[PDB]
């Protein structure tokens, strides 16, 4: 119950900023004092909920040599009128008695809403007890001052002003790396079977936190319980020790625990990850491989030909093309290549969260990209965007509404000097204003054309990389017949004859055939059908040849 | 079967007081727009409960049938019958018995439908007696004997009856007629009791005379050692007003003495008992201070909640069968402010009692004229009870001298003695308080008070 | 932790009107005196967050030999009902006993939104128990009212109609002139190698 650094695993860059905040003023006053700056007593917490930030806080706190004074959000809250407050004043007054200290408080936002949005006086005397006494601490009182929350913009943002809070702190979601890691911190108190593999898990869950894991470890331990319940009987005020010895979580109870409702993870907000699909996983169009090569790998891996030619780059990519060309993940791959960080942002993902009126996090979007610089800053459908107003036909309406004018500014509000990247994404070109495609805004834009038969070969290459497919396959040959078809459309023949040869695997097993026949095929290539008019090319062709007319 | 207050019987005081709503009518007043039979806001009738009339008239707190009148509508009303609300509730901080929820008893079983609720120690709006009329100043002379021979304190038990006090608005006053003093081992600052032996007997004697226990005094008298009477001020606003320990030993005594109501829902309600301590002022001479326990500070007695602590302006919150909750106070700060302070695990003691004022009558005529007895239980300062006074007393052996009987410390006497029937001494205690001539010659031409001359002609 | 004028540079303009307008008033009286016209007693500071406005209040109260008085926005919203418009009445009359005197509110707008835009009745009373202790002020008290924010707009307009706060100054963001000479003052404390 008390909390080392060995207990917390995977935010090690996290805490590697707040060892620099927190445990270097403490046991190391004198650096500040040697240097003559003065100590950060600002330090605050953010990230989604149930992300070990509470755990995070006794992690440093128990591992100083420090006093410490815990403070909770609701506990104060709690509390009656005036006394509430008073408590405040009781904390930091023994803080600054005993003078190595540490204040953390959790759930900084029920203390502390915005002052414009919310009712109770109680709640603006305690917000105003809050921001006197931050601001009658001292330097010599060496005493530093931890928050946490959930919601980083529910706060009064005078607290997030300077003096008060100036060390933004992001507790992002882990990787399958650091998640790994937090896998077996739970799962080396518990008593496993030696079929579990930890590494299958952590490859196989992707957006949790560590309280969804927690309840991964908590969930399978439950099933092998389950499994051991008919030799468990309840009406017995002690079950016998041999069941206990036997109780052992295996690997398919985690297996079960994947498809149970803890699966249900956090994943509803504007996240940053570093993506997974590669160069090789995409076939064709080198072309523009390298024109990203060019335009957004240049930047990011030196600016210092800028410098020695005085120029800035154009930071502004729309990628543009008929539907269904891949075009989600050529900022993935690329994000991969030059281990940049990732945000993608679909269309509807602005509007849904614009009837529930979140744009702050659209400037959080570009914050926590200038936090996680450097980041790319994906744009999926950009067309649902016109789709809000329907289109640029649409209903009468056209890409232009509340949420081009936020990103307008927003956008422009990004300094140059930033390596933060913005990439945009659509089908429907045409169908997007030019105030968008403005210069300093998105000025380079590229077109996806259909592969050919060798880019089709390549798709089919890379798409097929992970299937059992049969040896008499001629690629080539379905190359030669696949001339219309998108990379989409590929992947949906697999999809279907990977569906007829289900209609061959699980019907032989009710009338095991890993090969996906010529026959499953030919049945499919009959079966093909094409996705893309070509009179609809013959549009984009000539945007291909012009689109600088506007 | 029928309801408490459809059973129980007030006193003939409540039912005297029940007719009358108290109110004050004013003339025209100010903003009259009116003809002299009309009204306006400013010419109605006033309240017994008008906190601006008690203002004006420095009245603390009303009355508790002027608590009565305003709580209650008028028509909600007892002569109903039936169809009657008590607008009155009896505290009760015990525990929800017989709880309706499936759990336990309240021991063993818990849940929302048993829990009694916080208490919120306000000062309490009301209370039952007002004034406290010492019917006489020798009443008090010859009580305070003790203290000028010996300098330790002292403890009675008020005796009298209860009758309209017309100053304040339906004003309750104790008039008080009479003190006994049970068995008792008296120390300086505190005292301890003795049990009381003839419980039955002496109330008797007021079941006689038309008296009963209305109250306890006691005294805190310490001279302050200039030989004058004057004290140590230690009752007033810098010290406390009440000892903490006298505070739980009254309301012990005020829970054995609780008064029927037909205006509540147990068809009783607070208490007749009230308390009085005999104290100096500022001035140097020998003052009273009345009070009594509010109706949380008997239930809290009741319900084993509070305690004394060293300070005596500090109660202390028991700690942990029982079942101890908040107990707040609202608070007066220097802006008027109400804040309820957590009263765990101390808090003043101020939100317990009531004040009363203390008298006299413009001239003194009690129901006792006569001081002719040396006091119980003083055998410790020679202070005896023998029949050998009762010659001179009674003025037997001067067997033509008239009765001297007017004294209730000798009518205990002389029910101690016991010789007088039931109806011979309810025919003494008749003579003893009216006096009247053809009753005391009735008294003295009957065979049992004959038999009290024959028995005490032939005494020494 | 005492702020001189050195301390604070770059908004030299700025100052240049604070001087004339707290300065000048308190160790010359007898200017408004003898050309005969009030002294404003109505400063009011203004601009975006975090621009030296708390540190420009002493950068001219330390350097005057007058009487200071401080208040904080939120330390009076956060006292109890009342006593927070006792501190009000407190403090003018300590200003008006030491004549030569300075009041610097920081963050005006806290104990002043506009009484149209708020709830409380407690943020009414001491917007109105403000609006009332400027106006019971004295010229003969030559004791001059300074207020800062962040939010010129938030505020009740009550107070910069005239004969309570009359004197807008904003605190605008410094060129790369004068943010130079800002990055000479945290430096000149510093400990910095010679490349810089
Ligand atoms: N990254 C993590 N590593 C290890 N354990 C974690 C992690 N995230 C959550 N947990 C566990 O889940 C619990 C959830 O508590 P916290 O994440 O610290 O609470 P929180 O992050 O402040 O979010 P709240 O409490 O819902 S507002 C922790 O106490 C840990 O037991
Ligand atoms: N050239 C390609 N190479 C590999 N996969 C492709 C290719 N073209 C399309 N896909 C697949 O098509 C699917 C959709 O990719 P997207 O980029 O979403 O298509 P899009 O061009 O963005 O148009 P939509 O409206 O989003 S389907 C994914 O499963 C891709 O793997
Ligand atoms: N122009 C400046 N010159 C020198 N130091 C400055 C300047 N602006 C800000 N600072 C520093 O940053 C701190 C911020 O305090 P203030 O700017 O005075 O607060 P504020 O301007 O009232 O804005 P708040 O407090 O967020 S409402 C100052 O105390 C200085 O240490
Ligand atoms: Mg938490
Ligand atoms: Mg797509
Ligand atoms: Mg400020
Ligand atoms: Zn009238
Ligand atoms: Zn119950």
């Amino acid at each position: 119950n008390e909390v080392g650094y060995d207990d917390i695993g995977g935010c090690r860059k996290q805490l590697a900023q707040i060892r620099e905040m927190v445990e270097l003023p403490l046991r190391h006053p004198q650096l500040f004092k040697s240097i003559g700056i003065k100590p950060p007593r600002g330090v605050l917490l953010y990230g989604p909920p149930g992300t070990g930030k509470t755990l995070m806080a006794r992690a440093v706190a128990n591992e100083t040599g420090a006093f410490f004074f815990l403070i909770n959000g609701p506990e104060i809250m709690s509390k009656m009128a005036g006394e509430s407050e008073s408590n405040l004043r009781k904390a930091f007054e023994e803080a600054e008695k005993n003078s190595p200290a540490i204040i953390f408080i959790d759930e900084i936002d029920s203390i502390a809403p915005k002052r414009e949005k919310t009712n109770g006086e109680v709640e603006r005397r305690v917000v105003s007890q809050l921001l006197t006494l931050m601001d009658g601490m001292k330097a010599r009182s060496n005493v530093v001052v931890m928050a946490a929350t959930n919601r980083p913009n529910s706060i009064d943002p005078a607290l997030r002003r300077f003096g008060r809070f100036d060390r933004e702190v992001d507790i992002g979601i882990p990787d399958p790396t650091g998640r790994l890691e937090i896998l077996q911190i739970h799962t080396k108190n518990m008593k496993l079977a030696d079929d579990v593999d930890l590494e299958q898990i952590a490859a196989e869950t992707h957006g949790y936190v560590g309280s969804d894991l927690a309840a991964l470890c908590s969930e399978a331990a439950m099933q092998q319980i389950r499994e051991k319940m008919d030799l468990i009987d309840l009406d017995e005020d002690t079950i016998d020790a041999e069941v206990l010895d036997s109780l052992g979580v295996t690997m398919d109870n985690f297996r079960y625990a994947l498809g149970v409702s803890n699966p249900s993870a956090l994943r509803e907000v504007a996240v940053v990850e570093v993506p997974n699909v590669r160069w090789e996983d995409i076939g064709g169009l080198e072309q523009v491989k390298q024109e990203l090569k060019e335009q957004v790998q240049y930047p990011v891996d030196h600016p210092e030909k800028f410098l020695k030619f005085g120029l800035s780059p154009s930071r502004g990519v729309l990628f543009y093309g008929p539907p269904g060309t891949g075009k989600t993940m050529l900022a993935k791959a690329v994000a991969n290549e030059c281990a940049a960080n990732f945000i993608s942002v679909k269309g509807p993902e602005l509007l849904s969260m614009w009837f529930g009126e979140s744009e702050s996090n659209i400037r959080d979007i570009f914050d926590k990209a200038r936090a996680a610089a450097p980041c790319v800053v994906f744009l999926d459908e950009l067309d649902s965007i016109a789709k809000a107003r329907g289109g640029s036909i649409g209903d009468a309406g056209g890409a232009s509404d509340r949420v081009v004018n936020q990103l307008l500014t927003e956008m422009d509000g990004m300094t140059s000097k930033k390596n933060v990247f913005v990439i945009g994404a659509t089908n429907r070109p045409e169908q997007l204003d030019p105030a968008l495609c403005r210069p300093g805004r998105l000025d380079q834009l590229i077109y996806v054309p259909l592969p050919d038969e060798a880019g089709r070969l390549s798709i089919l290459k890379a798409q097929l990389r992970k299937t059992p497919v049969s040896k008499d396959v001629d690629l080539a040959y379905i190359a030669s017949k696949t001339h219309g078809f998108s990379g989409a459309d590929l992947a949906f023949i697999t999809q279907r004859a990977v569906k007829l040869a289900i209609k061959e695997s699980i019907a032989a097993e009710i009338e095991p055939v890993p090969e996906l026949t010529k026959r499953h095929f030919e049945e499919a290539m009959r079966d093909a059908r094409r996705s893309v008019s070509d009179v609809e090319i013959r549009r984009y062709e000539a945007f291909a040849q012009q689109m600088k007319n506007a | 079967i029928k309801n408490p207050w459809e059973v129980v019987r007030q006193s003939p005081l409540d039912d005297r007081l029940d007719k009358l709503d108290g109110k004050i009518p004013r003339k025209r007043g100010a903003m009259c727009r009116h003809g002299p039979k009309g009204m306006c806001d400013y010419c109605t009738p006033l309240d017994p409960f008008n906190p601006q009339y008690l203002e004006e008239k420095k009245i603390k707190y009303m009355s508790v049938h002027a608590y009565m009148r305003k709580i209650n509508s008028a028509t909600n009303r007892p002569e109903l019958g039936s169809s009657f609300i008590p607008p009155l509730v009896e505290p009760y901080y015990r525990v929800k018995r017989d709880c309706p929820s499936g759990h336990p008893q309240w021991p063993e079983g818990i849940c929302t439908k048993c829990q009694p609720s916080a208490i919120t120690l306000q000062p309490q709006p009301f209370r039952m007696v007002d004034h406290v009329e010492f019917a006489s100043p020798q009443i008090i002379d010859r009580f305070l004997d003790a203290w000028r021979r010996t300098g330790v304190q002292r403890l009675g038990i008020l005796y009298g009856r209860y009758l309209e006090y017309d100053a304040v608005p339906l004003g309750i006053k104790a008039v008080v007629e009479a003190i006994y003093e049970p068995p008792q081992v008296d120390e300086i600052d505190g005292i301890t009791l003795n049990p009381w032996e003839n419980e039955q007997e002496v109330n008797q004697v007021a079941k006689y005379c038309g008296l009963e226990q209305v109250g306890v005094i006691w005294t805190d008298l310490l001279d302050a050692g200039k030989g004058d009477g004057s004290v140590v001020c230690k009752r007033h606003a810098d010290s406390y007003f009440l000892a903490a320990q006298e505070i739980v030993f009254a309301a012990r005594l005020q829970a054995q003495h609780p008064k029927p109501s037909k205006w509540s829902d147990t068809g009783r309600f607070g208490s007749n008992f009230v308390t009085c301590v005999v104290s100096g002022n500022e001035q140097g001479e020998i003052s009273i201070s009345a009070y009594q326990m509010s109706n949380d500070a008997v239930e809290m007695v009741r319900a084993d909640i509070i305690e004394p602590s060293a300070d005596p302006t500090l109660m202390l919150v028991r700690e942990e069968t029982r079942y101890i909750p908040e107990v707040f106070y609202r608070k007066i700060n220097e802006y008027g402010a109400n804040v309820l302070e957590n009263a765990k695990p101390a808090f003043p003691v101020e939100y317990l009692f009531v004040t009363l004022t203390h008298g006299f009558p413009d001239s003194p005529s009690p129901l006792f004229t006569d001081n002719i007895f040396p006091i119980e239980n003083r055998e410790y300062v020679g202070e005896a009870q023998e029949v050998s006074a009762v010659a001179k007393a009674l003025k037997v052996h001067e067997a033509d001298a008239p009765m001297n009987v007017s004294d209730f410390h000798l009518l205990c006497f002389i029910h101690q003695m016991s010789v007088l029937s039931k109806e011979e001494e309810a025919l003494l205690c008749r003579v003893a308080t009216l006096h009247d001539l053809a009753e005391s010659f009735q008294l003295r031409s009957t065979t049992g008070w004959q038999t009290l001359h024959m028995i005490l002609q032939s005494t020494g």
